[PDB]
RNA sequence: GAAACGAUGACUGAAUCCGCGCGGACCACCGCGCAAGGCUAAAUACUCCCAGUGACCGAUAGCGCAUAGUACCGUGAGGG
RNA sequence: AACGAUAAAAGAAGUGAGAAUCUUCUUCGCCGUAAGGACAAGGGUUCCUGGGGAAGGGUCGUCCGCCCAGGGAAAGUCGGGACCUAAGGUGAGGCCGAACGGCGCAGCCGAUGGACAGCAGGUCAAGAUUCCUGCACCGAUCAUGUGGAGUGAUGGAGGGACGCAUUACGCUAUCCAAUGCCAAGCUAUGGCUAUGCUGGUUGGUACGCUCAAGGGCGAUCGGGUCAGAAAAUCUACCGGUCACAUGCCUCAGACGUAUCGGGAGCUUCCUCGGAAGCGAAGUUGGAAACGCGACGGUGCCAAGAAAAGCUUCUAAACGUUGAAACAUGAUUGCCCGUACCGCAAACCGACACAGGUGUCCGAGUGUCAAUGCACUAAGGCGCGCGAGAGAACCCUCGUUAAGGAACUUUGCAAUCUCACCCCGUAACUUCGGAAGAAGGGGUCCCCACGCUUCGCGUGGGGCGCAGUGAAUAGGCCCAGGCGACUGUUUACCAAAAUCACAGCACUCUGCCAACACGAACAGUGGACGUAUAGGGUGUGACGCCUGCCCGGUGCCGGAA
């Protein structure tokens, strides 16, 4: 059947992107603190 | 500046039998606009192009021991000339 | 007056039509016609407002005047009657001398190739646009504005009739299609007579289907929902609501008024509509 | 609470030296005080980073890592 | 236990340390509106070549979508951008709000849509409307000539500009037939000796007084200021005038001619089999699109985007011995996308998983028709354990004496029925229906006759148990309960008598409406609607109807 995870590039990026992150205060949030972590993986966008 | 545009010549059965019609193959900048290669291939050779063709080609992605990687991105730009014109130092090859 | 149907399909009995017979088929004016999309009856923060809107038919405005004292003094002529989906009524296309072209609601009886004329100095037959202190006394009459210029906001669904009871102060003693007496500036314009289309109440649906090409969703019954859903939802059977008939949010319904207590408009209602 | 005093949201709004504000309702007396104008180092806090030390740990311990926020899981936040 | 669909395998030959699994040959079997082909989304080198074999492969592997290396992807014309706008997202100013922030006109972003110049072939081991060949096209800049006075925006107008169903005429793609044309060779096993058999049978471009259905069509003068902010040869009004049948205009496609390809095969060389060279014919008859002519015709109600490019007119402007416009020539041609998988072993499903995935193409014979069913072409595949056995029992199937629901909670299951033609057909009813009610007959082959052909009727003859001869393929009825009806629902134990429904009633709401979302005197829905409208509530086609009780409660109204 049908499965939760359907693949669309301009979706992902749309959505969980690094201009999207940035967009909002808890976004930039998100951004500060994954950088915090030492995430190889910052955003999406990364990818 | 000129010399910089142009990294390498292509080296292939294909490219070889290219230039043997007259047809030249070189590795180029990433970022070159089609003018730009145009214009660096006729200064560094001296010769008039008729037609140029460009690709962006994505680099290979290989592993040395547990290192996964991607190679440099790359650009091919085939030219042809008029005058059944050549390049010495690459005709011979 | 309606189209009716051999009951061929079992929803074909009941179903009736309208007549379109007099209306000059006629695609809108290119110069008149906007965009209207739809609205699930959400609002600018995506939330349903408005309940049960959504589907039907694609539809095109057609802009009208109401206030028609840019063109009062001079006259056109009728140069066909049209249909708007948007509104319970007829409308109808005027070709001025002045070169103009414009939409007005179209009245009943009113024909085609007829001429009409706004402003001030205007005879008391159907279409002429008049102030409303220039109108003869117990004349049938729609298109009451409530503001001078502003634009007609009274008497504009099918069949409606505003009936002048007559002058007073500056003002002018009207009768709205509630019942419901009001009293208006007689420097508000007006437009002469009944509002047409008319036989429009009597038309039948027939099949749900003819809602939904109306953009009108499914209307819910609160007791069929539950009780976390609405106040008339629960119970182990069919039930009869166990309390005041109310709405979703609470509130009375069947009975509680609900016009703003203390209100500006209230010393120009001279009674109730009843 | 017998509720002083500061503090404002609403309404209202006095004296300037024999004048003004306090002293735990409130009055007299006796005491302390000069509101509605501003800045100010020092002692204090913290520890990403640096150095020294240890009746701290030595590979399931010690940081999650003898390094990795990687592999891997998750649409994502995030976990690891 | 299991090795992931019961579509199926056999032999030879090769290779190799080793082969049921790899390679070749010959067959066999399975898909063929697909299990074939082409896009999109997604994936990311999985493509090609050469090598490898630890692990990954449900066995084995010498093989692979795995591992290593190197190659491979070419665009002025296809798709995106340098153009356009929709929902939506934004948004100086501006409107609100403890803060972060919420709105918000113009403008702007935003394809799933508008717009827009290139076709036919060839070939790498791997690319092709990109490269090569052949001949077109587009804008832009300049030169030479035709120049010989206009050019026309950031504003105006025209235009772009749009639905559903049905349908007439002409054509093409395309498929069929043949003692048409062309090419090859053979005589099998009783016969045929070609009149048998196999295969092929026109794509682009240009021109042509050849054919051609269909489709598009007002012109001009003048008047009116008041309409288009203003302007205006433009537009819209009003008025006048112009030989209705049509001609004015267009030419899907056809024929012809010429030319550029292609073309069955033929040849030659040769290196687990490719390389080049060559080249025949082009008929007549028939079928036929959802494609084209096309923005066609008719009918319907629920009444069917926007903006730019485009055409037209002035404003301003610079001109008016260089203004548009044309012809030829030269020059110029940016950016990103193109490999491969792409109904799947390469995407989503932890798997090389019986699932899921949007659009186009989708041949023949037979069958009333068809994208149905059987077989099949092209093409693709035999589903990555195998071999024997031929017990119980289990699953999926075939048939079954006599009986026929005796079974059981219940005919659950399984059978019977089955297509098309003709005959025939009840209660009941809202006169539509019930209805394919029920029931009976027919169906194949030959021959003659008639008719409108692919066909059918009539007559007579023929063969079998049987003639929709195999596959697709309704069992029917009588009588209740509930719901009127088509519809809808509990993703993953309930599809129903649930919900919705057309109809009906009560009630509120006079428009800054009631009502609703909101930090909020913002904004928004309601609604660019206006009481024949809108909200809320209950009832639930239709028909006959819908009684008694206002004490309690709630609503409307009263007032000492
Ligand atoms: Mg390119
Ligand atoms: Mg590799
Ligand atoms: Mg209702
Ligand atoms: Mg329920
Ligand atoms: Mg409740
Ligand atoms: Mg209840
Ligand atoms: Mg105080
Ligand atoms: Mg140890
Ligand atoms: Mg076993
Ligand atoms: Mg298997
Ligand atoms: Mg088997
Ligand atoms: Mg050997
Ligand atoms: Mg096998
Ligand atoms: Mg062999
Ligand atoms: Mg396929
Ligand atoms: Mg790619
Ligand atoms: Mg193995
Ligand atoms: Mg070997
Ligand atoms: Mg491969
Ligand atoms: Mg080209
Ligand atoms: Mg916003
Ligand atoms: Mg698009
Ligand atoms: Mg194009
Ligand atoms: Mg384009
Ligand atoms: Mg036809
Ligand atoms: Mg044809
Ligand atoms: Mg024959
Ligand atoms: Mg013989
Ligand atoms: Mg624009
Ligand atoms: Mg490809
Ligand atoms: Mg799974
Ligand atoms: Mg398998
Ligand atoms: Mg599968
Ligand atoms: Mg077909
Ligand atoms: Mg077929
Ligand atoms: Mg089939
Ligand atoms: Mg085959
Ligand atoms: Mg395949
Ligand atoms: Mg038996
Ligand atoms: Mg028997
Ligand atoms: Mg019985
Ligand atoms: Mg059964
Ligand atoms: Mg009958
Ligand atoms: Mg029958
Ligand atoms: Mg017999
Ligand atoms: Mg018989
Ligand atoms: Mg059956
Ligand atoms: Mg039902
Ligand atoms: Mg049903
Ligand atoms: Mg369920
Ligand atoms: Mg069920």
């Amino acid at each position: 059947m049908k499965r939760t995870y359907q693949p669309n590039n301009r979706k992902r990026a749309k959505t969980h992107g690094f201009r999207a992150r940035m967009k909002t205060k808890s976004g930039r949030n998100i951004l500060a603190r994954r950088r915090a972590k030492g995430r190889h993986q910052l955003t999406v966008s990364d990818e | 500046s000129h010399y910089d545009i142009l990294q390498a010549p292509v080296i292939s059965e294909k490219a070889y039998s290219a230039m043997e019609r007259g047809v030249y193959s070189f590795w180029v900048s990433p970022k070159a606009t089609k003018t730009e290669i145009k214009d660096a291939i006729q200064q560094a050779f001296g010769v008039r192009v008729i037609g140029i063709s460009t690709m962006n080609v994505p680099g290979k992605r290989k592993r040395v021991g547990r290192f996964i990687g991607q190679r440099n991105d790359r650009k091919k730009a085939i030219v042809r000339l008029a005058e059944g014109q050549s390049i010495e130092a690459l005709a011979g090859q | 007056a309606v189209k009716k149907y051999k009951p061929y399909t079992p929803s074909r009995r009941q179903m009736t039509t309208a007549d379109f017979s007099g209306l000059a088929k006629k695609r809108p004016e290119k110069a008149l016609t906007e965009a209207l999309p739809k609205t699930g009856g959400r609002n600018n923060r995506g939330r349903i407002t408005s309940r049960f809107i959504g589907g039907g038919h694609k539809r095109l405005y057609r802009i009208i005047d109401f206030k028609r004292r840019d063109k009062s003094g001079v006259n056109a002529k009728v140069a066909a009657i049209e249909y708007d989906p948007n509104r319970s009524a007829r409308i109808a296309l005027l070709h001025y001398a002045d070169g103009e072209k414009r939409y007005i609601l179209a009245p009943e009886g009113l024909t085609v190739g007829a001429t009409v004329n706004a402003g001030p100095e205007a005879e008391p037959k159907l279409g002429n646009a008049l102030p409303l202190r220039f109108v003869p006394v117990g004349a049938v009459v729609h298109a009451l504005e409530l503001v001078p210029g502003k634009g007609a906001q009274l008497a504009r669904s099918a069949g409606t009739s505003v009936q002048v009871q007559g002058k007073e102060s500056d003002y002018v003693i009207v009768r709205l299609p509630s019942g419901e007496l009001r009293r208006v500036h007689s420097e508000c314009y007006a437009t002469i007579g009944a509002v047409g289309n008319a036989e429009h109440k009597n038309i039948v649906l027939g099949k749900a289907g003819r809602s939904r090409w109306l953009g009108r969703k499914p209307h819910q019954r609160g007791s069929a929902m539950n009780p976390v859903d609405h106040p008339h939802g629960g119970g182990e059977g069919r039930t009869g609501a166990g309390r005041v008939p109310v709405t979703p949010w609470g509130k009375p319904t069947k009975g509680l008024k609900t016009r703003r207590k203390r209100k500006t408009s209230d010393r120009f209602l001279v009674t109730r509509r009843k």
